[PDB]
RNA sequence: GUGAACAGCCUCUAGUUGAUAGAAUAAUGUAGAUAAGGGAAGUCGGCAAAAUAGAUCCGUAACUUCGGGAUAAGGAUUGGC
RNA sequence: CGUGGAGGUCAGUGACGAAGCCUAGACCGUAAGGUCGGGUCGAACGGCCUCUAGUGCAGAUCUUGGUGGUAGUAGCAAAUAUUCAAAUGAGAACUUUGAAGACUGAAGUGGGGAAAGGUUCCACGUCAACAGCAGUUGGACGUGGGUUAGUCGAUCCUAAGA
RNA sequence: GAAAUUGUUGAAAGGGAAGGGCAUUUGAUCAGACA
């Protein structure tokens, strides 16, 4: 069931970085998003866009936003047939504030 | 040549070895003892799960102060680890030993590992620096790895010893007394 | 040798009288 | 590739430090072929290497 | 030589070893002695600790200064949904002790009881008690022959009950099975009382009542590995102490050349089985009646759950027992309430407790309001509602 | 830039991002901290820690080799517009 | 009884296997020891009558060399901090590039010299050893390239002195 | 290409040491005379 789909999620990143060291919050937010994409998509290879890395590191190590609006798209794997046939690409969504939005399935239009 | 103590048929067997490999001797011995006697097709699948931390290698002899885990319940032990460096070397000889099988003409569905042996190699010497201007040794423990895969066979050997009968003069007259009376 | 391994001079340690 | 030596030559040719030398990541094939200082001047002319102007230190609050 | 001065022992030596309990449900080591004249009734009950609140009541204690005066006391709230009898067990007397003889189960068992017998219930075929149900397919002689053996032998009879976990806000989904001894007379009537109660529910007011002194049996809240300073309460070393100060200086003498069992050492703290006695019942509430938190002196329409519900537990919707004082164990823990083993007449009991007010403010902070209508009256109107 | 200041703190030019990592957050530690009421009852011993702290104005004893003691002791003020 | 060598002898043994080594295999002697079978090995060795001595080891905190238990244990925690993508490659937490976040805060982790080191400087190729993890990288390994003065110094003068 | 030390295989034993002496059982193994 490859069934390539693209959805837009809202991750509560405030409750995932609770009681975390101030010099490890931004590095651990990268690891939490890859864990977030593994649960909802099932793929093991999760690629984060460099623009989304700028969003996490916007306000230093101890400056991660409480909520982030993401866009996770599941694609097909190429270039010498790695272990999984599908991977997840996570992109940021430029909105005013990610406060009050739910999951919306974006069709391939 | 000149392998270890093997009791298999050399015609239906294939061998491979590796010398002066810079891997831990204690870590390699536990992985060799956790794979001996297994089928070759199940040996390669089990070693891949160790790299993914799905199954663990049981430590039986060199297991002092090792942290215990829940993955040792399969082998009935408490202390187990995941020696990833030694598995990548052990599975590198399993691929080489399996490749020699089709060259000899062995069907891969029946190969099981029958003999695997690991022993110490000459050490590589370095030095560390301690307090009060002292110098101690700082050495690696390499190992020589060798293994033999053999085809599995069934129904081997009937026709045991003949068990020659020794009878005395009185016992022959006793066994001939029940014969003339009953069965 | 170094600042450790102190045995000899002492305020109230070994090698007294 | 290894463009460590190309960034050192481009710093002295342009006249700024190594922190202000920019190399095109999509054009990394022909930068590795520039081994001399004469070829480094050639890449600046065609925009392969830019100047990467200074960070603004405003004195408006002062 | 002598110490330098005499000092009391640190800790109690009877509570040893301080190891982790063998189960999350504490065992009932003793039961009240049977009286043949009394009717057949339960000796204990099973419930879940919800939380704690505050009660205001009149003190009736002659010779005291607060006589005909109001006092505040801390009480515990234990959610006690009705338990279901699923079987009976008989125990015969042996020179080596008590020995179980015959266990007879009910014909139909709910999925909560079957959840207890499986560790992988989602993967199993749920075949538990399937061939045992064929004993009821006949005229009933297979069960009756096993039941008539309990009337002749088995001088001690215990009943099998389980909690209704689906009636609680917990997400644990598995019933707790336990043995409760029946205290009555005429051993034949004990198994007739249990036979009629198969697949039947008994409430909490049929076992306990108002102003009754009971005992609480539960497992202490765990704390993991703890040092010797908090596990035993030993004196801290001075600030000048090298190699640490939260330790014990002298752990023993030269002779005997061994560490004694009576010295304080670091180890596991908490998660022990404790039995607290002499706890008075202040309220026997109902789950089918509104205004559980109401009183004949307050008259306001409100139930016992605080504002926003109990912290980490939820809301009470079943019968409950209010117990004065503290109860071992934290919230969401299975507890076993047991009647007293002796008749107490110290005048701390035998008094009729009539409350005046029940505190129901929010336990998630410094609550200022009891009912949601009180918050709207004091604060008037807001931007969100209007 | 702040300020008396080559003090501490932040930034520009310039230079680095090199010190084995990952996962959890038991005891005991090392380093940094906070504590109601009492205020040295602790201890060989105020050890350690805490308090005081810049500037301006007021005020300043015994004693003295008349030079000092003296920032004596003890008080008040401090932003922004 | 045994060891190294010497005189005499057994017209001694031996590449059809001397010496040595291994052998819960066998025999003889109270014992020190001697003999045989089997395996391994490849060129010299023994019995006896006498001579001779650097002639017999479990110890000397013995000497030299080698190897263990401890033990995959102690430990690899100062100097605020790294993250994403791409490229290369058998292989990338560590290489290169881009982007982001930071630090040294100008008595600097900046730019130059003296003493000292001596090719560490630069390029290409390489990853067995070294870089107490790793490594495609390196002050590493291999092969080559590089230091241009009438004005900068030495050279000259004298000081304490020699 | 010995010993210390180590791996594999085979055999045997093991309730807070192991090793030893006398005697026998059990298992393995060996010899003699067959005159």
């Amino acid at each position: 069931l490859k069934d390539v789909v693209t959805r837009e999620y809202t991750i509560n990143l405030h409750k995932r970085l609770h009681g975390v060291s101030f010099k490890k919050r931004a590095p651990r937010a990268v690891k939490e998003i890859k864990k977030f994409a593994k649960l909802h998509m099932g793929t093991d290879d999760v690629r984060l866009a460099p623009e989304l890395n700028q969003a996490i590191w916007k306000r230093g190590v101890k400056g991660v936003e409480y909520r982030l609006r993401l866009r996770i798209s599941r694609k097909r794997n190429e270039e010498e047939d790695a272990k999984n046939p599908l991977f997840s690409y996570v992109e940021p969504v430029l909105v005013a504030s990610a406060k009050g939005l739910q999951t919306v399935v974006v069709e391939e239009d | 040549a000149r392998y270890g103590a093997t009791s298999t048929n050399p015609a239906k067997s294939a061998s491979a070895r590796g010398s002066y490999l810079r891997v831990s001797f204690k870590n390699t011995r536990e992985t060799a003892q956790a794979i001996n006697g297994w089928e070759l097709t199940k040996a390669q699948k089990y070693l891949e799960q160790v790299l993914d931390h799905q199954r663990a290698i049981p430590f039986r002899r060199f297991n002092s102060s090792i942290g215990r885990t829940a993955q040792g319940k399969e082998f009935g032990v408490t202390k187990a680890r995941w020696p990833a460096k030694s598995v990548k070397f052990v599975q590198g000889l399993l691929q080489n030993a399996a490749a020699n099988a089709e060259a000899k003409g062995l069907d891969a569905t029946k190969l099981y590992v029958s003999h695997i042996q690991v022993n110490q190699a000459p050490k590589q010497r370095r030095r560390t620096y301690r307090a009060h201007g002292r110098i101690n040794k700082y050495e690696s423990s390499p190992s020589h790895i060798e293994l033999v895969v053999t085809e599995k066979e069934e129904a081997v050997a009937k026709a045991a010893e003949k068990k020659v009968v020794r009878l005395t003069s009185r016992q022959r007259g006793r066994i001939a007394a029940q014969k003339r009376i009953a069965a | 040798r170094g600042r450790g391994r102190g045995r000899g001079r002492g305020r109230g340690r070994g090698r007294g009288r | 590739a290894n463009l460590r030596t190309q960034k050192r030559l481009a710093a002295s040719v342009v006249g700024v430090g190594k922190r202000k030398v920019w190399l095109d990541p999509n054009e990394t094939s022909e930068i590795a072929q520039a081994n001399s200082r004469n070829a480094i001047r050639k890449l600046v002319k065609n925009g392969t290497i830019v100047k990467k102007a200074v960070t603004v230190h405003s004195k408006s609050r002062t | 030589s002598h110490r330098k001065y005499e000092a009391p022992r640190h800790g109690h030596l009877g509570f040893l070893p301080r190891k982790r309990a063998a189960s999350i449900r504490a065992r009932v080591k003793a039961f009240p002695k049977d009286d043949r004249s009394k009717p057949v009734a339960l000796t204990s009950f099973l419930g879940y600790k919800a939380g704690m609140t505050t009660i205001v009541r009149d003190l009736d204690r002659p010779g005291s200064k607060f006589h005909k005066r109001e006092v505040v006391e801390a009480v515990t709230v234990v959610d006690t949904p009705p338990v279901v009898v699923v079987g009976v067990v008989g125990y015969v007397e042996t020179p080596r002790g008590l020995r179980s003889l015959t266990t007879v189960w009910a014909e139909h068992l709910s999925d909560e009881v079957k959840r207890r017998f499986y560790k992988n219930w989602y993967k199993s075929k749920k075949k538990a008690f399937t061939k045992y149900s064929a004993k009821y397919a006949q005229d009933g002689a297979g069960i009756e022959r096993e039941l008539a053996r309990i009337k002749k032998y088995a001088s001690v009879v215990r009943v099998l009950v389980h909690t209704q976990i689906r009636k609680t806000p917990l997400a644990q989904k598995k019933a707790h099975l336990a043995e409760i001894q029946l205290n009555g007379g005429s051993i034949s009537e004990k198994v007739d009382w249990a036979r009629e109660h198969f697949e039947k529910t008994v409430a909490v007011d049929s076992v306990f009542e108002q102003n009754e002194m009971i005992d609480a049996i539960a497992v202490t809240k765990g704390h993991g590995f703890e040092g010797v300073t908090h596990r035993w309460g030993t004196k801290k070393l001075p600030r000048k102490t090298h190699r640490g100060l939260r330790k014990v200086a002298c752990i023993g003498a030269w002779h005997p050349a061994h560490v004694m069992w009576s010295v304080a050492r670091a180890g596991q703290r908490g998660y022990h089985s404790r039995t607290s006695i002499n706890h008075k019942i202040y309220r026997v509430g109902k789950g089918d009646d509104e205004a559980n938190g109401a009183t004949s002196f307050d008259r306001t329409k409100k139930t016992i759950t605080p504002m926003g519900g109990f912290v980490h537990y939820g809301e009470i919707k079943n019968d409950f027992i209010m117990v004065k004082g503290c109860i071992p164990g934290n919230r969401k823990r299975i507890v076993t309430l047991r009647k007293s083993l002796y008749t107490n007449t110290s005048r701390k009991a035998l008094e009729e407790v009539s409350l005046k007010w029940i505190d129901t403010a929010s336990k998630f902070g410094k609550g200022r309001f009891q009912t949601p209508a009180e918050k709207h009256a004091f604060m008037g109107t807001l931007k969100k509602d209007l």
